[PDB]
């Protein structure tokens, strides 16, 4: 819900367009006199005033004021807050600004809060099981990897594939992404067999897009190395996705001391 | 008076810093404005050119 | 001679603002100009586009 | 005339100065003379070219005094850099003469509208329309001084141009000889004023119905015939002319001919 009036668009670019070559001298001013301008006709308290202030806020951001660019982006929600309400989607787009701020600067508790605050936001307007819900679950997974709270990041990353693999479908590389993630969480806990059957879900659905159902001629590639552990091979690489868990499940077959399946499994990753 | 100086000039500078900023500004809007409108007369000749063709086409088919 | 300094930093001080308020009267109007431009141009790429298309359908 | 880049920036400062924009247009013309004087320096007909521009915006304001050191100062870039006698140096001049007269520095601005007509000789020819459009204008100086005998030497040198570079039913051609005939009223050469009003009508009615014969006398020829006792043109310079010849008949004593030419005019 970050949407620029047709009006700022034009400015916002020229501003951006400065920030990007490193003409600060040219870009914060532009900011500041525009900050003035929307003053003079909306008044403070105004939702392009609250958008011209997260832009400038992103410039100071880009030249490491992070102090001043945290200052203007409360000034900005604390505007969203009125004119737009709470519980509005700018002002969950500029909680999550603010996270990623404190986030960069290490603050990962401090922008936990404000993380829960804009996914308790999204959920209200979008509905708990809506597609940007789990964006925003896996973003707050990430906010507790980067604290080391194991636990936390399973119940989000689980949350977010929840929704993911319901409402989209079992193809999308949303849902590839969030059970590589969440068998890397498990991993961590030590739920190696947890981790591995993720990972095995992965490969299947993988295989079954290419060559329609698996039947008895026609097994996937995991269990085609699983067989070859007991003594042609016909696998696609479509996704850089799928590699990282060729390369994730056949390394778990190296643990296990299923050698021959993690040596097939790393070959066809290399292919 | 040494206090409305020193104000004078911190002020003076921060107008010159805006001055040329939208100085910098307009001459790139001004540019922008020159090659759009080079540009949008690049495109009337060509609308003009296939509104001709339209006639043409019309004459055999 | 504060009060010649203090009189010379006015003159300047007022020079600068008008320049400055002039030159943001002049890239608000020019900012509007390019986007009354970047919106005609859209309509004029999308007029060719449509007629590029109406060439072959005018052949068959 | 301008240059390429300037263009835009040029119309900007014309479109403000013309809406009444001051503010903006005196501004922007003076950080552009900076930017200019940056790369170019001061020397350049860029600087000339900005500095005429702004001149022009003072012009417009009643700031004369500013005007006109503007002025010189592009005029003097211009014979430095485009040199002395080159059209950009006699637009100049003309300029400086406009801004003059305007305050009724007449004399001052005689100079300058002699230099600049003899620039225009030289680079279009002694017989061109615009050398006459300037004998026209600087005529027009003098006039303004009392130089009677002055306007009548530039009328006629105009006169000249246009009767020969022009067709006769051109209207600079009657506007000149109409302008001519006004400064013989002034001198006391009524018959010469008198001769030029005739040629006017007799080539307005001639236009209109062919070819002057019997029974397709003009105008005047009518009213003269008419003093011995027993139209419709609606060209403004046309009834200046029937007025005027009939102020010229009224003190000729000729009263039905300055009425009928009067009544004419009325039409």
């Amino acid at each position: 819900g970050y949407e620029i009036p047709a009006r700022l668009r034009t400015l916002h670019n020229l501003v951006i367009q400065y920030a990007s070559q490193g003409r600060y001298e040219v870009a914060v001013p532009l900011c500041k006199q525009a900050l003035e301008d929307l003053e003079k006709t909306s008044g403070h308290d105004h939702p392009d005033v609250a958008t011209m202030l997260n832009i400038l806020a992103l410039v100071y951001r880009d030249q490491n004021k992070y102090k001043d660019a945290a200052h203007l982006l409360n000034d900005a929600l604390a505007i969203r807050e009125k004119t737009l309400g709470k519980d509005h989607p700018a002002v969950a787009a500029t909680l999550n600004n603010l996270a990623v701020l404190y986030g960069k600067r290490g603050k990962y508790k401090e922008a936990e809060p404000l993380c829960k605050r804009a996914l308790e936001i999204r959920e209200k307007v979008l509905g708990k099981f809506h597609p940007d819900v789990a964006k925003q679950l896996s973003n707050l997974a990430l906010l507790c990897q980067n604290q080391g709270k194991a636990e936390e990041v399973e119940y989000y990353y689980r949350r977010a594939l929840e929704i993911y693999a319901t409402r989209l479908g079992p193809d999308d590389p949303n849902v590839a992404k969030t059970k590589n993630n969440l068998a890397s969480c498990y991993l961590k806990q030590g739920k190696y067999q947890d981790a591995e059957t993720l990972y095995k879900e992965i490969l299947t659905r993988a295989h079954e897009k290419e060559f329609g159902s698996v039947n008895g001629e026609n097994k996937p590639i995991w269990m085609h190395a699983e067989e070859r552990e007991e003594s042609y091979k016909a696998c696609k690489v479509d996704s850089p996705t799928v590699n990282t868990t060729l390369r994730s499940l056949g390394a778990l077959y190296r643990r296990q001391g299923k050698l021959e399946a993690a040596h097939t499994l790393e070959d066809c990753a290399s292919r | 008076m040494g206090k409305e100086v020193g104000n004078l000039l911190l002020e003076n500078s921060q107008l010159l810093e805006t001055k040329n900023a939208l100085n910098v500004v307009k001459n790139d809007l001004i540019a922008k404005v020159d090659q759009l409108s080079g540009e949008q007369e690049v495109l009337k000749g060509e609308l003009e050119a296939a509104k001709q063709a339209k006639v043409k086409l019309e004459n055999r088919i």
